RNA sequence: GUAACGGGGCUAAACCAUGCACCGAAGCUGCGGCAGCGACGCUUAUGCGUUGUUGGGUAGGGGAGCGUUCUGUAAGCCUGCGAAGGUGUGCUGUGAGGCAUGCUGGAGGUAUCAGAAGUGCGAAUGCUGACAUAAGUAACGAUAAAGCGGGUGAAAAGCCC
RNA sequence: CCCGGCGAGGGGAGUGAAAAAGAACCUGAAACCGUGUACGUACAAGCAGUGGGAGCACGCUUAGGCGUGUGACUGCGUACC
């Protein structure tokens, strides 16, 4: 794998995380923060974690120290959703799907 | 030089151009026997004598080449009322090629 | 004693579902399409094809009329002249001569204009 | 099926519904339409229609099956190993073939994956006569008129 | 081959200049609607995209035939409830030949897209060749 | 509040248009050659130039 | 809201009479092909080429077939030098479908003719399961609201002081 | 071994014929949800296709007038049970 990091579940729903993901791409890399560290949403803190872990795999997985890179890939996928009942007006309306996601961050050359 | 003719349709617009047509009869196979068309020729319609009609001088026909006389085309085409569907049918032809030497 | 239609089942659906165009929405993803839309395609197809034989004819004469009249005698008078002949009577379609062999066509309007008794 | 109860789902109302017992041939839970019984299967053929056209083999398998020899008397008590020696007398071995000597002697020694079958006796049906390559009629004299039963 | 001149993407465009101050008024519209498509044209098959390029002048020189100089109703209703309907007899509108009268061709065209491509794109005006805010180049 | 046919596919994808997020754009200030967050200055010692939060 | 020519627009682009011409349907003709029947030519079981003709179709009647699971023919044949299954593609059949093969796949499958069916789904407010929609919308449970300084901690409005 | 809260999760390395077998683990289809690329698309009305059809992206061929995708514009034209 060309230095990835991905994820599994996370527990913040795709749509939620998919939003902040768009914020970063193209240049990125050197943007491990600022464009991420200055946007407070649960999804943000999640992408950063894996973002660093990913850019970290620049010294272990392959060469090319942390400075260049690109982050040509970022996308969240629908992860298994937990189910829970919801006490309501006699129990008519109750589904509740926690929903989860990932991140699958990537970093390479330009 | 332009030209023209009928046969299962007046498909003879183009000069020579080698275009598909109908089919022989007994059996296609290629080769040839040199079947000159008829004086349906648009008089050749190409030269200082692009005559209003094919009726310009006697004997004037093109020789069929018989390039390729096979192939099909396949087309579903299926009707259906509200209580049934004849949906299932197919009827095609091969259409011989022919190149036609010259008018 | 083993139906397990699942086998042929998957095949039947995939067959019709194979509508490249994708048309739009459920017309591809959902099997609902098939007899609903794929069937329509077959219907709209059965008539339009053999029907078109005229749509172009309506066109041929539409342009044939717009060409022959530009130089005396309209489409109504045209074929009327062409009508008289022992063998002279090359039909329309190629009659689009007006676009390529203009001289020929205009030389074909005389075969009628002067033909009309 | 394990249908332990009558319809307990309140017919009218409850939005989508309509149901009764649960053996219900539609309920995934269980219950199969018109089941299926042990039955008999066994159809019976007339007595005459039974003997009709059987050992037609002779004429047909002429150049193949229609040979008559012996039940190999010298065959040891219970030995199949040297059955081959006796098989080569016709060069027909694993080519199946059944014998019809009409004597449940030690010749029933034929035991293998599937080749030579004894059954040398009156009890014999075409199915076998056709399931093999060269039904060695043998027996000798056993074959007579209408009752040439082997 | 497949006889049918392709779609030159309206490759032809012959400029022309009518007079408007004629003796047929409404009869003229047709020769305009026909022109803005494939009338005097032989090739450039209609149906598909196409057109021409002519232009009106004064136009204020029309009177129809009968007493149509007093009718022609004309009411450009505007989706605004409160009782719309703007009835204005021809002569009452002939005061300012705008989206009407001279624009009698709009109703004669294929209508909708493509046909609307021709529409007013022929110019009108109302003064002949005195002030031509339109293209001056080649015309007939 | 009923809801007949629901055009899930395509639709909503348009409402999502006004849902995309936005990026920031601020300086780093003199001392901090990077952070400064947004129109602040720095967090390290929390100061714009001197005794603020816990600096020198 | 024109709304009592479909619209435009028409003094004849109306009507009446007269005659010719043109447009115009899956109707008829031309060309090719499919199938049933009568004939024709033959050949002559048979069958094929010519021809006349018939081929809208609900209930329904009749006649032909495809495909699937299992049995025989099968320790035969196909396969780890890659089976079933999933996916693409190409050729093929009137259609049900058929075959060849790329990739996946990790072990089985079965020409043929015949036999028996838990034998073919789009609907029954069908049964089970999975996933959408509304929608990141409503709502977060008594209107007895809380502020601050420390501590801890990756992080404290909610935890400890 | 490395990122991380001595998390979760993951990236290497090693086991293995395979980890495109990692314990959610055989094969893994469909609905449904995404990232990427080619084309269409912000003055245009309706079962969304069908017929015609330009252009554009690639593929063509010692042109030869075609293949695939997309389809502006245009005649028609109210799903199934
Ligand atoms: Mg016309
Ligand atoms: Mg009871
Ligand atoms: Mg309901
Ligand atoms: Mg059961
Ligand atoms: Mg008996
Ligand atoms: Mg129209
Ligand atoms: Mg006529
Ligand atoms: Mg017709
Ligand atoms: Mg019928
Ligand atoms: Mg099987
Ligand atoms: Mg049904
Ligand atoms: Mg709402
Ligand atoms: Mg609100
Ligand atoms: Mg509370
Ligand atoms: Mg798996
Ligand atoms: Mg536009
Ligand atoms: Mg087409």
């Amino acid at each position: 794998m060309e230095t990835i990091a991905k994820h599994r579940h996370a527990r913040s729903s795709a749509q939620k995380v998919r939003l902040v993901a768009d914020l970063i791409r193209g240049k990125k890399v050197s943007q491990a923060l600022d464009i991420l560290t200055y946007t407070n949403k649960k999804a943000a803190v999640l992408v950063k974690k894996v973002l660093e872990s990913a850019i970290a795999n620049a010294e272990h997985n392959d060469g090319a120290d942390i400075d260049d890179l690109k982050v040509t890939k970022i996308f969240v996928d629908e992860g298994p959703s937990m189910k829970r009942i919801m006490p309501r007006a006699k129990g008519r309306a109750d589904r509740i799907l926690k929903r989860t996601s990932h991140i699958t961050v990537v970093v390479s050359d330009r | 030089m332009y030209a023209v003719f009928q046969s299962g349709g007046k498909q003879h617009r183009v000069s020579e151009g080698q275009t598909v047509r109908l089919e022989k009869l007994d059996i296609a196979t290629g080769e040839t026997v040199e079947f000159a068309e008829v004086l349906m020729i648009a008089n050749g319609e190409e030269v200082k004598i692009g005559v209003p009609f094919v009726d310009g001088g006697v004997i004037k026909a093109e020789v069929v080449a018989h390039g390729r006389g096979e192939k099909v085309k396949i087309v579903k085409f299926r009707r259906r009322k509200h209580y049934r569907k004849q949906q299932g049918h197919r009827q095609w032809f091969t259409d011989v090629k022919i190149t036609g030497i010259s008018a | 004693a083993r139906v397990k239609r699942g086998v042929i089942a998957r095949a039947r659906h995939k067959k019709i579902l194979k509508q490249a165009k994708g048309y739009y929405g459920a017309r591809s993803r959902v099997y609902r399409v098939a007899f609903q839309a794929v069937i329509k395609a077959g219907q709209y197809a059965y008539r339009d094809r053999r029907q078109r034989k005229r749509q172009f004819r309506q066109l041929w004469i539409a342009r044939i009329n717009a060409a022959a009249r530009q130089n005396g005698i309209s489409y109504s008078k045209f074929i009327n002249g062409l009508k008289k002949a022992s063998v002279e009577i090359d039909r329309k379609i190629l009659a689009d001569i007006a676009v390529f062999d203009k001289v020929a066509f205009t030389a074909l309007v005389e075969k009628a204009k002067a033909a009309l008794a | 099926v394990t249908g332990s109860g009558k319809k307990p789902w309140r017919q009218k109302g409850t939005g989508r519904a309509r149901s009764g017992s649960i053996k219900s041939p539609i309920w995934r839970s269980g219950g199969v339409t018109f089941a299926a019984r042990p039955q008999d299967h066994s159809q019976k053929v007339n007595k005459k229609m039974y003997r009709g056209a059987l050992k037609s083999i002779l004429s047909e398998l002429v150049r193949q099956d229609r040979l008559i020899v012996v039940e190999k008397f010298s065959v040891e008590a219970p030995k199949t190993k040297l059955l081959a020696q006796k098989l080569k007398d016709m060069a027909l071995e694993d080519v199946l073939i059944i014998t019809g000597e009409l004597d449940e002697n030690l010749f029933l020694a034929a035991r293998n994956l599937h080749k030579v079958d004894v059954r040398d006796a009156t009890g014999i049906d075409p199915v076998s006569l056709i399931a093999f390559d060269k039904v060695v009629m043998t027996a000798d004299a056993v074959k007579q008129v209408e009752e040439m039963l082997a | 081959m497949k006889t049918f001149t392709a779609k030159p993407e309206t490759v032809k465009r012959d400029w022309y200049v009518v007079d408007a101050t004629g003796k047929t008024l409404g009869r003229l519209a047709t020769e305009l609607a026909r022109r803005l498509r494939g009338k005097h044209k032989a090739e450039y098959t209609p149906h598909v995209d196409t057109g021409d390029y002519i232009i009106v002048l004064n136009a204020d020189k029309v009177a129809v035939t009968g007493n149509k100089r007093t009718d022609k109703v004309y009411y450009h209703h505007t989706g605004h409830i409160g009782g719309i309907k703007q009835a204005t007899f021809e002569e009452m509108i002939a005061r300012r030949p705008e989206r009407v009268i001279e624009i009698a061709v709009k109703g004669m065209l294929p209508k909708g897209p493509l046909g609307r491509a021709m529409f007013r794109k022929l110019k009108v005006y109302a003064g002949n060749e005195h002030n031509h805010a339109a293209q001056q180049p080649q015309v007939l | 509040a009923v809801q007949q046919n629901k055009p899930t596919r395509s639709k909503r994808g348009m409402r999502r248009s006004h849902d995309a997020l936005t990026a920031v754009t601020s300086l780093s200030v003199d001392k901090t050659s990077g952070e400064k967050h947004l129109r602040h200055h720095i967090t390290a010692d929390g100061y714009y130039r001197g005794r603020k939060v816990i600096a020198k």
